[PDB]
């Protein structure tokens, strides 16, 4: 739900984050549990990890610097909760011949000599007359000369060419 | 023909949250200023 | 022991100084598919000041970036000046100098302590510029080597931080002893 | 009661940011109001969440504002048309 | 240390429901395994809301 650098640049936050706790807390000599360097990663981790805490800093500097990492950690969690239920609402949802007429980008073709030529030759739907144009139209020749020929050539344009044939061959094809 | 025959036309990244970023430096050196301020004060007042 | 804190704190000062200079200097920070020269696309450098290309009809190649084709002027401001980075390599070198400092005119007892904020403030410096740039350059990649030096001259630097805030914190017990 | 100002700001700041607690009312009266912050907050960070996810899964100007300029061709029925016209627009 | 066994169960429990610990690991292994299983809790109960 989070990108690469996201995580990363969390990382680098918390060793800040922890670092600059243990300065403010403890740098002063006229302040002598508190927050040690050890004490202070464990409080930045509880932090972001929203499980609680067992102590917290009292001074106005450790409060700053406690209140500023309590709201990215409440703004970083929140996005990746909502963000993973995106993935998942959405995942929960070209694909038909009008669509294939529309993209001219792709190229599709059929067997010279068959039923699916003359099938497009002789119709007077206006779909299958528009698809009739561009194959009579489209240069290069998008007809094949056998079946096996229009697989290869579908499985050999990197997806750039769509082939018309009978559903029996194609039910073979997937189940082979 | 000449009108419809010629048509032709997920994962958070910092951008979406760098303002958040920016906010928790400022404030870790908002904290560090404060705590050097009260040592600068409180060690000119160790002189009396 | 005491005598070895100063000798980490001193080598690790240094470590970060270079890591950082280094970063600033080398061109590996993304490794993206970009155009070598203009007046079509091939796998770049592209450091921080400089794109360089590589794997190309003339690898080897190395040309100027172009930062600027309001807040995004802005941040395009910041981002080609090097502002975080380069202001990074300022404090990381004036702590060197305080821990050096720290024995001739000794007794003073708080130049450890800029020390430490000094390499402390480094740290933030330079998370603030990797941000900056992460961001400048969205809107395939990878991230080079000096991208990852940078990052570790951050790691080093935090760490001698601390060391240097422990030894300020140990003198000033000894003085009141 | 441990609550002075700049104690009470950081209760509240934390109901809010649904973090640690460390100090927590003892009082009726003060238990009243932490009940009612730590509603509020359920309600809005719980809102604010959920519309993120909305967010993160879903002119006339013309005439109507003339910052944007608008023109037509020099000799032609579109000129000839606005020139002869007399409606309000 | 107040962790034996029943102690530790209750942390565990309390930590997977997000709720309060009322203490928390004080040693170096102890917090080890305190923050394995809260990053674990914290990707469970997303994913679950």
């Amino acid at each position: 739900p989070l990108a690469y650098e996201i995580w990363m640049c969390i990382v680098f936050a918390y060793i800040g984050v922890s670092v600059v706790l243990f300065l403010v807390s403890r740098f002063s000599p006229y302040e002598w549990n508190e927050f040690g360097i050890f004490n202070s990663l464990w409080f930045s981790l509880g932090a972001f990890m929203r499980q609680g805490c067992d102590i917290s800093p009292r001074s106005l500097s450790g409060r700053i610097v406690g209140g500023v990492w309590w709201f990215f950690t409440l703004i970083i969690i929140s996005s990746y909760t909502a963000n993973l239920a995106a993935f998942l609402t959405v995942e929960r949802m070209i694909e038909s011949a009008e669509d294939l007429s529309k993209q001219t980008e792709i190229a599709y073709g059929t067997l010279d000599s068959g039923s699916t030529k003359e099938f497009f030759r002789r119709s007077k739907i206006a779909v299958f007359d528009k698809m009739w144009t561009y194959m009579r139209s489209a240069e290069p020749s998008v007809f094949v000369r056998t079946t096996a020929e229009g697989v290869a050539r579908v499985r050999k344009s990197k997806g750039k060419y769509a082939y018309l044939l009978e559903s029996t061959m194609n039910e073979y094809i997937e189940q082979r | 023909k000449w009108w419809y025959d010629k048509g032709e036309c997920s994962a958070l990244s910092l951008s979406n949250v760098a303002g958040v970023f920016y906010i928790l430096v400022g404030g870790l050196g908002l904290a560090m200023l404060v705590a050097l301020i009260e040592f600068c004060y409180k060690s000119r007042a160790e002189a009396k | 022991d005491r005598g070895v804190q100063m000798l980490l704190t001193t080598v690790g000062a240094f470590a970060a100084f270079s890591l950082m200079t280094i970063a600033v200097g080398t061109d590996y920070w993304l490794y993206s598919r970009g155009v070598c020269k203009t007046k079509e696309e091939v796998m770049t450098h592209s450091g921080l000041w400089r794109t360089c290309c590589l794997e190309g009809n003339f690898k080897g190649l190395c040309k100027q970036i172009d930062h600027f084709p309001t807040a995004e002027y802005f941040l395009r401001a910041v981002r080609a000046s090097s502002i975080f980075p380069i202001l990074s390599v300022i404090l990381l070198f004036m702590g060197g100098l305080c821990i050096a400092a720290s024995e001739f005119y000794k007794t003073r007892h708080n130049i450890i302590l800029s020390a430490g904020i000094f390499f402390v403030s480094a740290g933030l410096s330079n998370i603030i510029g990797i941000i900056v740039y992460i961001s400048a350059n969205a809107g395939s990649y990878s991230y080079g080597w000096s991208f990852y030096f940078g990052a570790l001259s951050f790691i080093i630097a935090e760490m001698v931080g601390v060391l240097a805030v422990h030894m300020f914190i140990d003198r000033h017990k000894q003085l009141r002893a």
